[PDB]
């Protein structure tokens, strides 16, 4: 089949004295299928929830309690870098070639990693910036203050806007903390949605360019994480009453479309597709396979859980870890045709300087010539062999 | 077809009074006048047109002979007997 | 405004058009329309 | 027994002279490539005897004085790399300097390039296989470049060069292909190919000799490319110089090109507008290495000004060896300058400050000369954007600037329409969902234009012109990203009717997916009944009938 | 300014002796929009219901009483071809370069009007075959026995053909004479359909490849004409009532769709959408505009009316032609552009010849060559400028 | 106030010398380009003063004695009746007489080849005027065919042609775009064009000269529009006579190329195969008119009839003046018995039957000749689908078959197998989706062919190749036109994991769209979540995820 590969992140001192498990390991990169190994592991960090980033070239990883970002080299297999912020990682995530951040002080920061620049919002929220999510276009980023704001990407990323950023929106329904947030494929300002998970015992779609609250959900305890299966159909939830529950969108009762309810109308979901012993606990990350038929759960025992979606078979257990395991990404097992491979890393600096963009660049044959098809072809082409007989002659 | 017919022959006359003040040519009047009178229902209609049609050019051949004018309208009569031979259409063409 | 509508953006697509002459802003069979003849449905073009 | 293709290849080579034997290339050629079997395998029976006689017989063709016998070796050479793998590759070891002894000899030019293009292939490939490169590569490339410079090198001022600039072109793209995986053997020979094709970066109109495009850019990318061979992995420090100097140079000719015009731009950077004489025509360049041929003329200067433009745009065309800092801030700057220049309109020759001391001849031939410049910077934001993708989001405001600016200045002309039909594409694809209300009333007029040519190319305002092409192209991306809710109503209409009578189904699909709500809130009816009346068959509906497959 | 046109012709004796309207006059070429005009005239024809057929070279109308179709050539605008076709003629349709009829002793002719070559089905309907509707890959034949049969064009039409032809289907759930036949555009396996009329007040919605049942509705009057929406979202039906109703797809209670009841349901349609009056007549023919949103009906009194949709309730008559209207038949206002044209037809014989094609080839520019390039490019192009330019030096 | 680039223009032709004139033609192409409103204007500003002069300079360059002033002149025309309209259209009558003077006089080819491209504008252009044919187009244009014949007319018989065959393409070009729409002015040279070009339809080897592809082409396009020349309206009948007279041709040579194998092919139309000669080798060809030049070898019939074939294929290429009769039976006769005789696979050579008497060599270069034989054939099939469309459904049955013997036969040929993947998508787009049982299982090892092929170049057993494209091409029609009911499941998840390894946006929405049903009835999973995690923004993608899940 095709390998997929996974990272896993670790908060926290170890649980048990005696382990096999190193006690400085942070972060591990592992394979799910065919078998289950462990590819590699990066030695010292203590990443928190939603504070992993993982490219094609580096792993960004935010400390517990620190303003640092620890940056890894994936394609070099060392640590490149110890990158300070002006304030404390409530959350990270990567978008592109900006690693966007939101802090304890409700500020956002987009930093790029491949010129340097470190874009700063004003402090729109009150309290610190739980959760983020990002398209190519749009920012979503939701606090403690049960607020959740849409921020413009080109307008935050403009070079000599010296305007102090606003929001364009403000989903705000929710009445508590925002635990998670999770964004739909699509960027169409009529079928994008945008899920919320909050501590009001809820989780809300919202059309995230209307400002509109497509649907209400009360689960039976507070989400802490959630994921959206590959073809939208399903966001599995995990819940602090150690349960995993499948909000399936457009099934018999769709929540939306022509055949849907109200959007005044709450639907209430109390039927668990898993559930875990407390000794395990409740799963702290949650992630879905490239196929979508497996799921992975973080658990803060070092538990790694496989549930089988399709086969609705008994969870299984991979490794343990010895500590919390905060964070899972899954890394596609194909590539992405990019021009430019971020080899390096610059350091967030605040200088006046030319704008100046860092990176390799890759051979995507950009130019064309009559001769890279005699070279390219086998033998050579018909016509261009009989004009050098011609020429010949 | 479906204006009044003291309206429509008043259109008809005022379109030859504007040729006869210089405001239109002889060759957009008579390309005006020539397929309502080949396809016109209304024999009123279509005498007047006729009628108008002869006028014109009585009026434009009466100082010199205008040779282009005729050669056109001779062209354009042989192409209505020459596209349809079956037709009754030809038979203004003979009348002209 | 109108507030929101959930199943508008789809009954658009798979539903007949339930507005009094539709398509008359595409003018396709019509003749072409000068500027007292062209229509002006928002306050803005309106205002112009 | 043998292959039936492998029994007329020995059987032409062995009846068939040597002089009739180009005019039968195309047979042998295509039955060796359909021998590929008995070739690869490693080196008894008759198809080893045909092979070994076939082998000799290639080895004889090459070493022969005919010169249509070297020719038929050259062309079945590349056939049996092409076709042979590695046992070919370890075979062909006096081919190489058989190759290379064509070249010396005074043979046919088709011959040669030939040959070039052979050696060139045999060299991609033997850099699979490292010992295979100790053995062969290492030895003969002095020998292949010493020929190559040899062949291309200037004789002298007085003495124009022996071989065509099309044979010259075909040993810079072969170069162009080597430095890249040799670049210590190249590092010897870096300064004579500097020399050798300075005089093709920027050609202008005052150095009488016609260069072709093909040359100039393989010229372009080889002399981007040698700083592979950068010592001590200079590469990225020769890069970053190579491309300031490119700009210095381009800021250096604006200057001269400029002098009529008063500029109001301020630079951002650090250049300042250094004082030009106002009397006789301008001039620039000079003989030294540092700097481009001479020119004189304000053609010839808006000529070399375009030709670096074009370099500039190899740059981003080119890969590099190690990653390097673009002078983005500089790039911009440079490209504010010379869109600033805007030439004036019908009877508004007094909207332009200009110099008083400088006469029409040169002030409307200026007026004639930015066009050009125009279009080449839009092709450089165009290769930017294709190079970079979301790391030029932030770039992407005032590239909408100078794109609208110069499609304004120049709506008569239908090149530079076409290039900001291209580069407003690539933008929109790019961060054009999110655009602002000004953003959106700037860009309808270039709505409006490729709606026109849409329509004028549809007749209903004949072949299709590339304007035109690139205007369809570019009608879905109104609707797919642009914020329809900051569109005029007139817009989408004019949109709407653009797609129905140009039948662009990808056009009609947007406008169904993305339909115009009005002030009321209440969404336009869809095209989608004229759609499945012009394509009733096309994956563009069977998508949209989705909701019936059960 | 695009003009829509639509064909109609007329069967029977005058019902009133009125001078104005010539006797003679069998089929009309009219113009909708912007003004209705009578542009051409076909003399001696008398076409009964859906025995019309129009192409951009021929119209094709089979007799009311003889076993004869009249061709009739608009690019000459006249009467070309009096078709004798062996057995009498009930219905015929037009797909591409075929002529489908169907007879009144149950058999099936296809007539390459091209080649002159025809193909005639054994005698599968034991009973006349009353309508039937053509795709490039099937033909559907409903007939008075109450079965409709699909059939495929490859396996009809092939040559050296000698066994007897089967029909692949048979959709027999109706209990009376089947009315009317339309299909949707599409040709794909599982989202085709197709809706038929029948004299027991129901019209069944088919998958017809699948040989499933969709849909079924109930009318209080059994549907004497019906046609499809352009969109495929509606149908539209005539009664014996002289009521014309109008059904949708995918309505707040769908028809089709996900959110649709079970095929074994069946829905009853009882909301007139317009209705005419005892001396108007029921509508004998329909037929819907390129863009949909108006339809023409043609009753057996002689009068043509307009019905809009979004705007008039209530038809609006267009002309009286004194004889009973019998097909509708619309022209797209677009050009289409065919590699062949079909100047002149080739009358069907029975004859030991080669298979030959007749057909005009029209200029398609499938030949390119790159002097072209300079040709029909305005002014020189740059690189074979440069070319000549160092040729001649 | 005359335009800049009006004024630019006047100016540089006046300063310019003429011999660097055409050093600066790209200049002054683009200028005039420019030049719109002042070229149309109808016939004091300055405009029209320095129009006038622009004209004169234009007469004097063209009637001067300097080639290279000849030249310019010819650029400048070219340009000028390219933007003036019928202001410049009616102001080249001796544009005309200058064009022609231009290809007599002893002028650089480059030149003539420019003033035949101008020419043929002219005469294309004039044709939407009806008083400009009368007044220029039909004086001159005897005299322009004469000047044509005269340089493409064999000096003698000894003596070779002066001029190359590139100038020998651009005249049968040329000749070719005029004879549709002049074709009583062009009726009297018929019978020296087409003596002129006979040998150019399918040369052989035995010629001795080296026919480029694009004068094969043309020669048969102008062999083939030379009908429209029929006086008395006997367009059909010359077409009909030389069409089937080029199928007689065929099967004659067909005769002498497969004089080794023994054939089972019976004839429909009633050709009987005359007995041939066993001794000595295979010859044909005469040196009468209606007869082709002659041929001696194998290999020289196989190109004679692979000529043949593409002649052929240019009658479905070329249009009609009136409605012709095609002899659709005897074109598929010819190929079935053209595919019916395949190469073995290795070790049936004792199988299939041949002469005794005949040589082995012989043999050998038959079996090396066939697939290119085949190839010409699954060409005329492509271009007798493309031109009949829905009318080739009754011939569909048998080109299924001969497209499954030829790849059989032959599927270690890329371009057999490139073809065929072309054939089968147009094949099965017109009647794919009711094909029976045993055609859905004969095309099996086609699709298996297509789908090796597909991940050979995506990695998962490359870069991009022509047969790989045509299999990415025909690998959504196996989907869309294909009857999923009768295919295995095997093949299914072969296409669906060949679709989702090289990220097939089409091939997955086709997928999704038609779901797979076993024999029991459970349904396969869809490869939905490949195709939205791979592609989430695109349009048709959305609206499959919205409506496939509810």
């Amino acid at each position: 089949m095709l390998t997929e590969e996974f990272v896993s992140a670790i908060c926290g001192p170890p649980l048990s004295s005696n382990t096999a498990i190193a006690k400085d390991v942070g972060i591990y990169c592992h394979t799910l299928s065919p078998s289950y190994s462990v590819k590699s592991t990066f030695k010292k960090s203590s990443v928190p929830v939603n504070c992993l980033a993982v490219s094609d070239t580096h792993i960004f990883a935010g400390q517990h309690e620190k303003a640092y970002v620890h940056v890894y080299s994936r394609l070099r297999g060392n640590q490149e870098a110890f990158v300070a912020l002006p304030e404390r990682i409530r959350c990270l995530i990567l978008i592109g070639d900006i690693l966007v951040v939101g802090t304890t002080e409700g500020r956002l920061m987009l930093w790029e990693i491949c010129t340097g620049r470190l874009v700063s919002t004003p402090a729109r929220h009150v309290q610190a910036v739980s959760c983020v999510a990002a398209t190519p276009s749009h920012v979503l980023t939701g606090s403690d203050d049960s607020d959740i704001h849409v921020w413009s990407l080109s307008q935050l990323l403009e070079l000599d806007s010296a305007a102090e950023h606003e929001p364009l929106r403000t989903l705000a329904n929710h009445r508590a903390a925002i635990t998670a947030l999770a964004v739909s494929p699509s960027d169409s300002a009529d079928t994008n949605f945008c899920v919320s998970a909050s501590k009001d015992k809820s989780c809300i779609i919202w059309n995230y360019q209307t400002g509109d609250a497509l649907r209400t959900l009360i689960f039976p305890g507070y989400p802490l994480c959630m994921s959206l299966d590959p073809s939208s159909r399903a966001i599995f939830v995990s819940c602090e009453d150690s349960s995993l529950y499948v909000a399936e969108m457009f099934g018999e009762k769709p929540l939306l479309g022509p055949g849907s309810e109200d959007p005044s109308t709450v639907v209430q979901i109390s039927t668990p597709f898993g559930a875990t012993q407390p000794d395990v606990g409740p799963a702290s990350c949650l992630s879905v396979s490239y196929d979508g038929t497996m799921l992975l759960t973080g658990h803060p025992r070092g538990q790694i859980m496989r549930w089988d979606i399709s086969e609705n078979k008994s969870p299984v257990e991979l490794a343990n870890l010895n500590a919390a395991v905060t964070n899972l990404i899954f890394v596609s097992p194909f590539l992405t045709s990019k021009p430019t491979k971020t080899v390096n890393i610059i350091k967030p600096s605040q200088a006046e300087r030319a704008y100046t963009f860092t990176a390799q660049f890759e051979p995507m044959s950009f130019t064309k010539s009559r001769l890279d098809s005699l070279l390219n072809a086998t033998g050579f082409p018909a016509d261009a062999l009989e004009s050098a007989i011609v020429a010949f002659y | 077809t479906t204006l009044d017919k003291d309206l429509r022959e008043k259109v008809v006359g005022s379109l030859v009074l504007l040729r006869r003040k210089d405001v239109i040519d002889s060759v957009s009047l008579l390309t005006t006048l020539f397929p309502i009178l080949i396809s016109s229902p209304s024999k009123s209609l279509r005498t007047l047109i006729y009628t108008k049609i002869i006028s014109d050019l009585r009026e434009s051949n009466a100082k010199a002979t205008n040779h282009k004018l005729n050669r056109t309208i001779q062209t354009v009569l042989h192409n209505l007997l020459t596209s349809d031979r079956t037709s009754s259409k030809g038979l203004w063409a003979c009348r002209i | 405004p109108l507030p929101y509508k959930p199943r508008a953006y789809w009954d658009n697509i798979y539903r007949l058009p339930t507005t009094p002459n539709p398509f008359a802003y595409l003018n396709l069979f019509g003749l072409p329309r000068d500027e007292d003849s062209e229509m002006y449905p928002d306050r803005m073009s309106r205002l112009r | 027994t043998a292959p039936p293709d492998l029994r007329v290849v020995c059987h032409r080579l062995a009846s068939t002279p040597v002089d009739s034997l180009p005019r039968l290339c195309p047979l042998l050629i295509n039955h060796v490539l359909r021998c590929g079997g008995p070739l690869s395998e490693p080196q008894t029976s008759e198809t080893a005897m045909l092979v070994h006689k076939f082998r000799t017989h290639i080895t004889s063709l090459l070493t022969g004085k005919s010169p249509a016998g070297r020719f038929t070796a050259v062309c079945l050479i590349k056939a049996v790399i092409d076709v042979g793998g590695w046992e070919s590759l370890r075979s062909a070891e006096p081919w190489i300097r058989g190759l290379i002894g064509v070249l010396q000899k005074p043979d046919p030019l088709s011959s040669k390039e030939l040959s070039i293009v052979t050696l060139t292939k045999l060299y991609i490939l033997l850099q699979d296989y490292q010992t295979l490169i100790r053995e062969m590569a290492t030895p003969t490339l002095p020998g292949y470049a010493t020929a190559c410079l040899q062949l291309i090198k200037p004789p002298a001022s007085g003495r124009p060069l022996k071989v065509p600039l099309n044979f010259v072109d075909t040993v810079a793209w072969s170069l162009s292909k080597l430095v890249v995986l040799y670049s210590t053997t190249m590092r010897p020979f870096s300064g004579q190919i500097k020399s050798a094709l300075r005089p093709y970066i920027a050609p202008t109109s005052s150095d009488n000799v016609v260069v072709p495009q093909s040359l100039k850019e393989n010229s372009r990318n080889l002399l981007i490319l040698l700083t592979y061979t950068a010592p001590k992995n200079g590469s990225s420090d020769e890069w970053v110089k190579a491309i300031r100097a490119t700009i210095l140079d381009c800021h250096t000719t604006a200057d001269q090109v400029f002098r009529a015009v008063r500029e109001s731009w301020e630079s951002t950077t650090g250049y300042h507008i250094q004082p030009v004489n106002a009397t006789g025509e301008p001039s620039g360049g000079g003989d030294s290495v540092d700097e481009l041929p001479p020119w004189s003329g304000l053609q010839a200067g808006a000529e070399r000004l375009t030709g670096l433009l074009e370099y500039l745009t190899a740059y981003f065309n080119n890969p590099t060896r190690a990653p390097v800092n673009v002078p983005l801030g500089e790039l911009l700057d440079l490209t504010t300058r010379l869109t600033l220049v805007i030439p004036p309109s019908l009877g508004a020759e007094d909207s332009i400050e200009t110099n008083p001391a400088i006469g029409r001849d040169e002030k409307a031939e200026l007026w004639s000369a930015l066009p050009d410049i125009h279009h080449a910077v839009l092709r450089l934001h165009c290769a930017i954007i294709r190079r970079l993708e979301a790391n030029a989001i932030p770039l992407a405001t005032d590239i909408i600037d100078q794109m609208v600016r110069v499609s304004t200045a120049s709506k008569q002309l239908p090149s530079v329409r076409e290039t900001a039909y291209i580069l407003a594409k690539e933008i929109l694809l790019l961060a054009g969902s999110t655009l602002p209300k000004l953003t959106v009333d700037i860009l309808i007029p270039l709505i409006q234009s490729s709606c026109h040519d849409i329509l004028t190319a549809a007749g209903h305002a004949s072949t299709a012109s590339p304007v035109s092409q690139a205007a369809s192209a570019l009608l879905p991306t109104f609707f797919t990203h642009l914020p329809q809710k900051h569109l005029p109503p007139d817009i989408r209409g004019l949109l709407d009717r653009t797609a129905i009578l140009s039948h662009n189904q990808s056009a009609m699909l947007a406008s169904c997916l993305h339909p115009y709500r009005d002030s009321r809130g209440r969404y336009y009816p869809s095209i989608l009944p004229f759609l499945v009346r012009r394509f009733p068959r096309d994956e563009s509906v069977e998508v949209l009938r989705s909701n019936l497959v059960k």
